[PDB]
């Protein structure tokens, strides 16, 4: 055998709905100070720290959670005198920072500059997505499904389906936000929408807005699984043709395979 | 012994018919329950037997001369390969593949271990310029199976398989070569991430299973040479497409 190693700590951003960073108020280093969404910046109180004990904090001041209760905001707050459970939190690969003991997850009601956040019902959502990272700035890719064709997207509330590969057309230029969002790199204005959670559902590309269905986690088998419903976005009945990409049962077939190739 | 094997034929060869080659070619190598994110982790040493130590790979050339190289089941090395009663292996070469693959052959060791820049150096050029495809996949093989094998045409095979097979990044890049029939050079990120498959395996065993944040960053690298650090795990795979792990620590 051969134990791993303890990490020490490090200092990364956190991003999750509109490109916006998790920062405190001012950057005051005061406790009660609340936590809230602000364009991100070279700056203390948008940079965090994460520790082995399980807590994140910023000036020094632990980034704990304050009162305890399903709509509770979060605050930051001396580590000491920190209530034990109310400042560790989980940092899954779902992009998603749940509190242990509660089981809340960090909540972003709305996607809006000075928006403070709060600890609520997990229930997969956009405003729940977060991705602790030093660089701020999304990737561009094309996703590449079946028969090595690109993931396009047509016009507004249209569908989405496999067009022939093109690394010029913007329409297969598909920009993977924090927030575990798909939305267009030509107008991040709008992103990949379900049309519901029962097998065969339509996808489309509607507006962000922060909806369960604007949550794309992908699976590391290589599948774009929806986290509220366990369906996968694939190839109905592979023909390319009917032109309509839908969320159904996972199958680990091709058909279901995606890649995100860089710019 | 009769170690498993893949196939792979040049000929009436599409993209599907590559993938399908690569997936097969994971699912020997990747075994065992030790994984994270759902990536398996490669095996070590103490935990495999010599009965399935190693893998065979088959690739059929387009005048159908069909040439193998056995990977190491425990990194998804290109241990060795033969060709018409011809077997070759690093300046390494230990006993365990010596005596054990392509027993009956005549066993004539190179000159250049497996390792990237010895090949490079062996080959007098580095990868940034031996284009790989279709074609330049044919080139190897059938070089491997006249002249005897060089090191150009290994290093051809080596980003062509286990690399692709490792970094499903390369293996689109293979796929959309064979699609439309036309060959391509490694970019700087492949060729990043190529080098950082230890780096960003430990990476990913630190944070542990289900985690995102990495305890430290990989040194990736863009089109434009600029750094590309990837502090979490979801950026590494949206990019990397890394579906294969090598070991370097255990769960905690
Ligand atoms: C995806 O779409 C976004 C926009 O929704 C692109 O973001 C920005 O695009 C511009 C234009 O390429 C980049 O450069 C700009 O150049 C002009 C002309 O010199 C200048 O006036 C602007 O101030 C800007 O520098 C810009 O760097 C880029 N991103 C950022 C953060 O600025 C993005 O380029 C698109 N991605 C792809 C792959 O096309
Ligand atoms: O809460 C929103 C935003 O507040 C800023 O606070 C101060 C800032 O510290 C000061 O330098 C500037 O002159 O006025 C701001 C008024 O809000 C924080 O700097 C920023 O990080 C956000 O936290």
């Amino acid at each position: 055998g051969e134990t791993c190693a303890i990490p020490a700590p490090f200092t990364r951003r956190i991003v999750g709905r509109d490109g916006l960073c998790v920062d405190v108020r001012n950057g005051y280093d005061t406790d009660g100070t609340p936590i809230q969404l602000w364009p991100c910046g070279t700056q203390r109180n948008q940079q965090w720290t994460f520790y082995n004990d399980k807590t994140i904090r910023s000036m020094g001041k632990c980034m704990t959670a304050n009162g305890l209760n399903s709509g509770s905001y979060i605050m930051i707050t001396d580590c000491s005198t920190a209530a034990e459970d109310a400042t560790k939190w989980e940092v899954l690969i779902d992009g998603s920072i749940i509190n242990p003991s509660s089981g809340l997850v960090m909540t972003a009601p709305s996607g809006a500059s000075r928006t403070t956040l709060l600890l609520e019902n997990n229930i997969h959502a956009a405003s729940q997505g977060w991705t602790v990272s030093n660089d701020v700035q999304p990737i561009a890719t094309l996703i590449v499904g079946y028969n090595e064709m690109c993931l396009q997207a047509n016009g507004e509330n249209n569908n989405v389906w496999m067009e022939d590969c093109d690394v010029t057309s913007v329409q297969q230029q598909w920009a993977l936000f924090d927030d575990r969002t798909i939305r267009v790199n030509n107008s991040r204005g709008l992103c990949v929408t379900s049309n519901g959670y029962v097998s065969k559902d339509l996808i489309v590309i509607r507006k962000c807005q922060g909806l369960a269905t604007q949550r794309w986690f992908f699976n590391s088998d290589g599948s774009v699984v929806n986290l509220k419903s366990t369906r996968v976005m694939d190839v109905k009945e592979s023909d390319v043709s009917l032109q309509e990409v839908i969320i159904f049962p996972a199958t680990g077939n091709p058909n279901q395979q995606w890649r995100t190739q860089v710019p | 012994i009769d170690y498993p094997s893949v196939s792979f034929n040049l000929a009436g060869a599409k993209s599907t018919t590559y993938r399908d080659f690569l997936k097969n070619l994971r699912d020997r190598v990747a075994t065992g329950t030790y994984e994270v994110n759902g990536l398996p982790v490669l095996r070590r040493e103490s935990e495999v037997q010599v009965k399935n130590r190693f893998v065979l790979v088959r690739l059929t050339n387009y005048n159908g001369d069909t040439v193998t190289s056995a990977v190491d089941v425990t990194n998804l090395y290109l241990v060795a390969f033969s060709a018409n009663g011809n077997s070759y292996f690093f300046k390494d070469a230990t006993e365990l593949q010596k005596s054990n693959l392509f027993l009956g052959t005549t066993q004539h060791t190179l000159s250049f271990t497996g390792n990237y820049d010895n090949l490079e150096t062996a080959a007098g050029t580095r990868r940034e310029s031996i284009e790989l495809g279709p074609n330049p996949l044919d080139g190897a093989i059938t070089s491997l199976w006249y002249d005897g094998g060089v090191a150009r045409s290994l290093l051809v095979l080596i980003q062509m398989v286990p690399e692709a097979a490792r970094f499903r990044y390369i293996e689109q890049e293979v796929r959309r070569s064979l699609q439309q029939l036309t060959s391509f050079t490694p970019n700087a990120l492949m060729l990043s991430m190529e080098n950082n498959w230890s780096s960003m395996s430990l990476e990913v065993q630190l944070s542990g299973d289900n985690v995102s944040p990495f305890s430290g960053t990989v040194q990736l690298q863009n089109y434009d040479h600029t750094p590309r650090l990837v502090d979490n795990f979801e950026e590494l795979y949206k990019i990397t497409g890394i579906a294969i792990l090598l070991f370097r620590c255990v769960a905690t």
